[PDB]
């Protein structure tokens, strides 16, 4: 779910960034013909979009740091499982857990961390 | 003839008919055993037509039976238990019917008859969409058929006996169905772009043998088995062409850049390859060995089914059938006809008619080198004006529009008359009133109409434009007030008559020493001189003198013509001001320079805002967190500065416009005084009014000083000056914003003094 | 590759010229330092910078901008530590030990403020480095001053026909001295002994960017990007062109080789010249070099210091180991010239017929355009085109209108706009046109505004016509672009 939320937020922020670049061009145009009502309206819309995008940045970075915490938890758990066994079983358990997580076979992951 | 489908026996096949794929079939349905082919065509009406072309004629149509219900599919194969003779199977929505086209001869070629005898029929408890046939399993001498219902169900009939029916798994729309014998498998292209192959025994026992996610859905699918060296399943997608192996993966694929309609892999010529034939919705056939285009030829119609058969002692004839009814046999045209204009002798140039017309047009050419009345009436009373416009022909696309002045405002501005029939009258009515504080430069008003005259060359008519002028009453933007005594600015107009009573000229302004206050606050004083013949006008602002001075002069002329006197002048001895005038020019130019400075400041602020915004954008694109509050608190400051500068530029634009409107009145009065001071004719006054009163407002590329200075330089250069060093050094015409008003003022003073020295104005 | 880059600095500010860039051991103990009297970025902060090795150590502030900074000798018997003579206005500053030591001023002869613009030294008796060297100077007031090698007595005043720009000197004081003064008036003057008038002028054709004195011949770099080798007599010997603008030059030297060529700085980031026989002085650089000084820096005898355009500093050590394309005609050409050789008459007749028809149709369309006044170029000499600028619901429609005639203005003109009053909102459709001065382009702006809530474009016609008449003098059409608004 962290993955999905980050994907949706990045999509929305790409949309708003494209909007902002369009508004920058439009404001430069309105300013080149000294049309100040429309220029000021573009600048207002840019201000509002920047506020919304900053809120989106805050929430995206928060979820992203949580995602990093989760990834480190997973990797450190695989390492804690491997570190419990000495010798050739270590990398065996490590690669087994990596393959059991790349296939999202969580039950097999815990099976190989328990006895395997 | 190169790259065209050269025609053979061809015919249109009905009266607004409807055909699809599976309608056109081509085999030996008559069981003649010879080897020729007979064109079979079902319809979506019922017209089962069988032809044997003999190149149209009337012996071709073997029969044209009409069954009640539409004919979805037509096929030819061993559809009967005992005999090994080809029969004709016809599939309607809820019926399967296997006939037997038996032809018995007559003593004469047009006496032989053909009958289709119903050999059996199966009722369908579901609505079919298409079907296929083959040797289901490995049974020999049989062609048992599988019919696909439109709701995804394969009902398999072994001939004369409904065998079974299996629901295809996961299908919403029906797709193209084919049968492979090298693998004994049905092959479909389901709605989720999945080419799926099922094994026949798994279906009979009921799952999916294999699947392949092609990127689209398929129109047709042809498992071609003329070659046994290597079976291959061809697929015509709605955008791509595929040939797939028997295990499931893509043997090869081509990305058509057109919309295909039908395809047919006929026999191959090389070793391993397979020639194939695909028809566009651009009505063109493509011959492709593997994926290489070996030929391409223009069909007459967009084919709905193509076949290639041997018809009347000719192998490989292409037989196309559309959904309109165009059925056509054809071959490929291989004649690269020469590209040469035809050498006709009958067809010659009718030089006499053409030359009369050419002399007419050349006459108009050599001649080019060598009807609506508009009248405006102002009521004597926000005064209401009425414009009456009349024609003498049937004018069209008429538009009337009124332009008064910046301060003055109209309640209605545009009137559109789409068509007015000849010698007719239209009448519009609007009302004009002052809105603002300063007084307008002139109380004139203009009504311009634009129409189109319908002519013989152009039925939309030449565009033409005509205009009329009206003069608003002084009592719109003025009222009587207390006459001051000593004002700052003054000018005295002397006349050669008796000093007239002020209560006569201005009767709604009552007093032989009058005072005027304008809507906005300006105040002017008019003194009739009692010992001299002159009058004096005064006010603290040099601009406000113009409206009253104009009205004094105009109403003096009108009064002395109403009385009957003719001799009358307004000499204005003295000196043209040229010093309270230059102050308004300097004020205007200062406002212009302020505006340019503010525009540069705003340019810089906008560039900075753009840079910071792009930094923030790049920050937003990065996935990792990063502190940026410094950046957005720089953006907020830059944006508030941008808003400040925008409001300042608006303020300067309005101030500059007011300064321009006051300068217009100033220059009006100055031209009036120069015309009274040197006895200028009407044309010499119009030249001044064109040089000194150029445009309506200042724009960011053209302004007042540049234009008036260019015009004055040209007039001084080609009318007054004689020396050439001066004509080239001082008197220079350029159209960019100046650096200071020094040259404009030098030229205005020089213009005044050289008018005083006898010089007169011309044009060339 | 023939140079060892010791230091190529990119972002230190050093703005000096090869005249105010001198190298010596102004302190003693046989180790050479580099003095550079520079003005800084611009004429604000002139500060004598001393460089020792790789990094700056001291910048002495100066009162005004140093026109030069020359190092000479001041002790023929047992030479001491030589001092540096810098110039600033009427002041010459002698710096012993690179410390402010002495100041001399020009004799004020009718305050009237004089300036020194170039300095150069000349030997006394033996033409070696162990002997003393007499000074030479040039002033903005048209004088050239040859002074005692220690600058305490005026020894030779000389008059110059023009203000000098560069100086050079050869020979011995008593025997004969040759003073080549390259002036700003586009010439040089060789002043010799006992000249009441310099008596020797040489033309080049422009102002020289520098000069270099080889043993016998003299070199001058022209502002027109060339090098010209003259002789002291007054006869041009040879000329050569440079692929870029000459920024500055100096006198390269290498006594272990005998090669004495010119270091010409170019604007293409290069030093380049063709000597008599060998191809030397070929060196590239990141940024254009503006001042050069080849000398013994630190301890090595073949250092080359350079100061580039945008500040910076470059140090290069010199190693002691110093047919026509006539096209091809295929078979199509021969087949078609064959079909023309056989059947040329049919082609000729059909082309003449088609050309008659073409003249007819062109006259037809031209008469129609005259009829409807659709031409934007057609007495009454005028021209009009229109431009639309902007992508939003508001466009700046600027009409470029020009009177194209020898000399006559066009007084009575007006411009009308024919547009769709539903899609477009023009504030001023009808407006008058100023007095069109012949030969000038008048841009007349208007603001169109797309009123269509969807994207709907339409044409806009512009009629230029006299006030009195009613037939458009000319017309222009503008396909208004899509709105792209809201």
């Amino acid at each position: 779910e962290y993955h999905s939320v980050h994907q949706k937020l990045s999509a929305d922020m790409a949309d708003n960034s494209n909007l902002i670049r369009s508004l920058l061009v439009q404001a430069e145009d309105a300013r080149l013909m000294r049309d100040m009502k429309t220029m000021k309206n573009r600048y207002k819309e840019l201000y509002d979009l920047n506020k919304d995008l900053l809120n989106g940045y805050k929430i995206r970075c928060n979820n992203h740091t949580e995602l990093l915490g989760s990834l480190k938890a997973v990797n450190q758990a695989i390492q804690r499982a491997g570190h419990l066994r000495v010798g050739k079983p270590k990398n065996q358990v490590i690669t087994a857990c990596r393959d059991a997580i790349r296939s999202n076979n969580i039950n097999m992951l815990f099976r190989i961390m328990r006895v395997g | 003839s190169l790259f065209k489908a050269r025609d053979w026996w061809s015919t249109v096949l009905g009266d607004k008919e409807e055909f699809d794929q599976g309608c056109l079939c081509l085999a030996d349905v008559d069981n003649t055993g010879n080897g020729q082919d007979k064109i079979i065509v079902g319809s979506f009406m019922g017209y089962l037509r069988i032809f044997n072309p003999h190149p149209a004629q009337a012996e071709d149509l073997l029969l044209e039976v009409h069954l009640r219900d539409p004919i979805l599919q037509v096929e030819v194969g061993k559809f009967v238990s005992g005999t090994e003779m080809l029969h004709l199977a016809v599939l309607h929505s809820r019926k399967l019917c296997v006939y037997s086209v038996s032809g018995t001869l007559g003593n004469v070629e047009h006496g032989n008859q053909y009958q289709i005898k119903l050999m059996y029929e199966h009722n369908l408890q579901r609505t079919a969409c298409n079907m296929t046939y083959g040797s289901f399993g490995g049974v020999k001498g049989r062609d048992l058929i599988c019919i696909q219902s439109v709701d995804g169900m394969l009902m398999v009939f072994e001939q004369e006996s409904y065998a079974f029916g299996r629901f295809l798994p996961g299908s919403l729309l029906p797709g193209p169905l084919a049968y492979s014998s090298r693998t004994d498998s049905f092959i479909t292209v389901s709605s989720c772009h999945q080419v799926e192959s099922y094994k026949y025994q798994v279906l009979a026992f009921a799952v999916v043998d294999w699947t392949l996610n092609i990127g689209e859905q398929a129109i047709d699918i042809c498992i071609v088995s003329f070659i046994q060296s290597a079976s291959s399943v061809f697929v015509l997608g709605e955008r791509n062409f595929f040939c797939l192996k028997d295990n499931g993966q893509i043997q090869f694929m081509k990305k058509l850049d057109y919309s295909p309609s039908c395809f047919l892999p006929y026999c191959s010529v090389s070793e391993g390859t397979i020639n194939t034939l695909i028809g566009n919705h651009n009505n063109m056939l493509h011959i492709y060995q593997d994926v290489t285009l070996k030929w391409a030829t223009q069909l007459p119609h967009v084919p709905v089914a193509v076949r290639v058969g041997c018809l009347h002692d000719l192998k490989g004839v292409i037989v196309t059938l559309s959904d309109d009814g165009h059925l056509q046999c054809s071959y490929l045209g291989t004649d690269p006809s020469l590209f040469q204009a035809p050498k006709v002798e009958s067809r010659e140039l009718n030089y006499d008619e053409l030359d009369m017309e050419l002399k007419e047009l050349q006459k108009v050419i050599k001649n080019v080198n060598k009807d609506l009345k508009v009248s405006a009436m102002v009521s004597p009373n926000s005064v209401t004006v009425k414009v009456t416009l009349k024609n003498r022909v049937a004018l069209q696309k008429i538009k009337l529009s009124i332009y008064v002045q910046p301060p003055l405002v109209l309640t209605g501005d545009q009137f559109t008359f789409e068509f007015m029939a000849p010698e007719m009258t239209r009448t519009v009515g609007f009302s004009v009133y002052l809105k603002g504080s300063y007084s307008p430069p002139e109380l004139e008003g203009n009504a311009v109409v634009s129409y189109s005259r319908p002519t013989e060359r152009n039925p939309d008519g030449i565009p033409r434009v005509s205009q009329c002028k009206f003069r608003l009453p002084l009592k719109l933007v003025c009222l009587p007030g207390q006459p001051s005594k000593t004002a700052s600015h003054k000018l005295t107009i002397d006349t050669n008559k008796s000093p007239v009573s002020l209560l006569s000229l201005f009767p709604g302004f009552a007093v032989n020493v009058m005072g005027f206050r304008f809507l906005g606050g300006s105040q002017v004083t008019l003194l009739a001189s009692k010992t001299s013949q002159r009058y004096r006008i005064q006010s603290e602002q040099f601009e406000d003198l113009w409206l009253i001075t104009n009205e004094l002069i105009i109403r003096l002329q009108e009064y002395f013509e109403k009385q009957g006197i003719k001799d009358f002048t307004c000499s204005f001895s003295g000196s043209v001001p040229l010093e309270e005038y230059f102050e308004l020019i300097d004020h205007h130019f200062e406002l212009r320079i302020n505006g340019e400075k503010l525009e540069e400041l705003l340019s810089e602020r906008a560039v900075q805002f753009r840079a910071i915004q792009r930094r923030l954008l790049t920050r937003f694109k990065d996935k990792t967190p990063a502190p940026l509050q410094h950046l957005d608190t720089l953006l907020d400051g830059t944006y508030k500065q941008v808003i400040a500068l925008a409001d300042a530029v608006e303020e300067n634009q309005d101030n500059l416009f007011q300064s321009f409107t006051r300068l217009k009145s100033a220059t009006h009065l100055v031209i009036l005084l120069i015309g009274l001071w040197q006895k200028l004719s009407a044309d010499q006054i119009a030249i001044l009014e064109a040089a000194f009163l150029p445009l309506q407002q200042d724009t960011q590329e053209l302004g007042w000083e540049e234009t008036v200075d260019a015009a004055l330089s040209h007039l001084l250069k080609t009318c007054l000056s004689k020396s050439s060093k001066e004509q080239a050094l001082n008197l220079n015409s350029q159209l960019g914003i100046p650096k200071d008003t020094s040259q404009l003022k030098k030229h205005i003073t020089l213009f005044c003094d050289r008018l005083a020295k006898g010089g007169r104005l011309c044009l060339s | 590759s023939k140079w060892l880059d010791s230091l190529s600095d990119s972002m230190a500010n050093i703005h000096t010229f090869s005249a105010c860039l001198a190298l010596a051991d102004f302190h003693g103990d046989g180790e050479y330092k580099l003095a550079m009297g520079d003005l800084g970025p611009d004429g604000r902060q002139p500060r004598l910078k001393v460089l020792k090795g790789h990094t700056l150590v001291s910048q002495k502030p100066l009162p005004d901008l140093p026109a030069a900074a020359v190092t000479f000798l001041m002790a023929s018997h047992e030479p001491r530590t030589p001092a540096l003579a810098i110039a600033s206005g009427p002041c010459v500053y002698v710096y012993k030990n690179l410390k402010p030591y002495f100041k001399f001023s020009l004799p004020s002869l009718p305050r009237r403020q004089t300036v020194i613009t170039t300095m150069t030294t000349l030997k006394k008796n033996l033409a070696d480095e162990d002997a003393v060297s007499c000074l030479v100077l040039g002033t903005e007031n048209k004088e050239l001053l040859v002074l005692d090698p220690e600058a305490f007595t005026i020894l030779a005043k000389m008059s110059l026909p023009s203000v000098p720009a560069f100086l050079e000197a050869s020979g011995q004081f008593d025997v004969e001295f040759r003073l080549a003064a390259a002036c700003r008036n586009g010439s040089i003057y060789i002043l010799r002994r006992d000249s009441k008038r310099p008596k020797y002028c040489i033309e080049l054709g422009a102002q020289p960017v520098g000069l270099v004195g080889v043993h016998k011949v003299l070199v001058v770099g022209s502002n027109q990007d060339s090098l010209h080798g003259f002789t002291y007599k007054g006869k041009r010997l040879w000329t050569v062109q440079m692929p870029a603008a000459i920024l500055a030059m100096n006198l390269l030297e290498q006594h272990s080789r005998g090669l004495q060529a010119v270091m010409a700085a170019l604007a293409n980031e290069e030093v380049r010249i063709y000597h008599d026989k060998v191809l030397l002085n070929v060196i590239r650089t990141p940024e254009a070099v503006t001042s050069l000084c080849f000398g013994r820096y630190g301890r090595e005898d073949n250092t080359l210091i350079m100061t580039t355009l945008g500040g910076g500093l470059i140090i290069k050590i010199l190693k002691r180991t110093a047919k026509l394309n006539v096209p091809r005609k295929t078979r199509l050409y021969v087949d078609q010239t064959l079909r023309e050789r056989e059947a040329g008459t049919a082609m000729h007749r059909t082309f003449q017929a088609d050309l008659y028809l073409l003249r007819l149709r062109a006259a037809r369309a031209y008469v129609q355009a005259l009829e409807s006044s659709l031409s934007p170029v057609s007495r009454e000499p005028l021209k009009l085109h229109a431009v639309v600028q902007g992508l939003g619901p508001t466009f700046k429609l600027t009409l470029h209108l020009q009177n194209t005639s020898t000399a006559r203005p066009i007084l009575g003109l007006v411009v009308c706009f024919l547009y769709n009053e539903v899609l477009y909102a023009l504030p001023r459709a009808f407006f008058k046109v100023p007095l069109l001065v012949p030969g000038l382009n008048y841009p007349l702006e208007t603001f169109v505004k797309s009123l269509s809530d969807k994207g709907i474009s339409d044409i806009i016609k512009v009629l230029v016509l006299r006030e009195g008449q009613s037939t458009p003098l000319l017309s222009a059409h503008i396909n208004m672009p899509m709105s792209e608004g809201l």
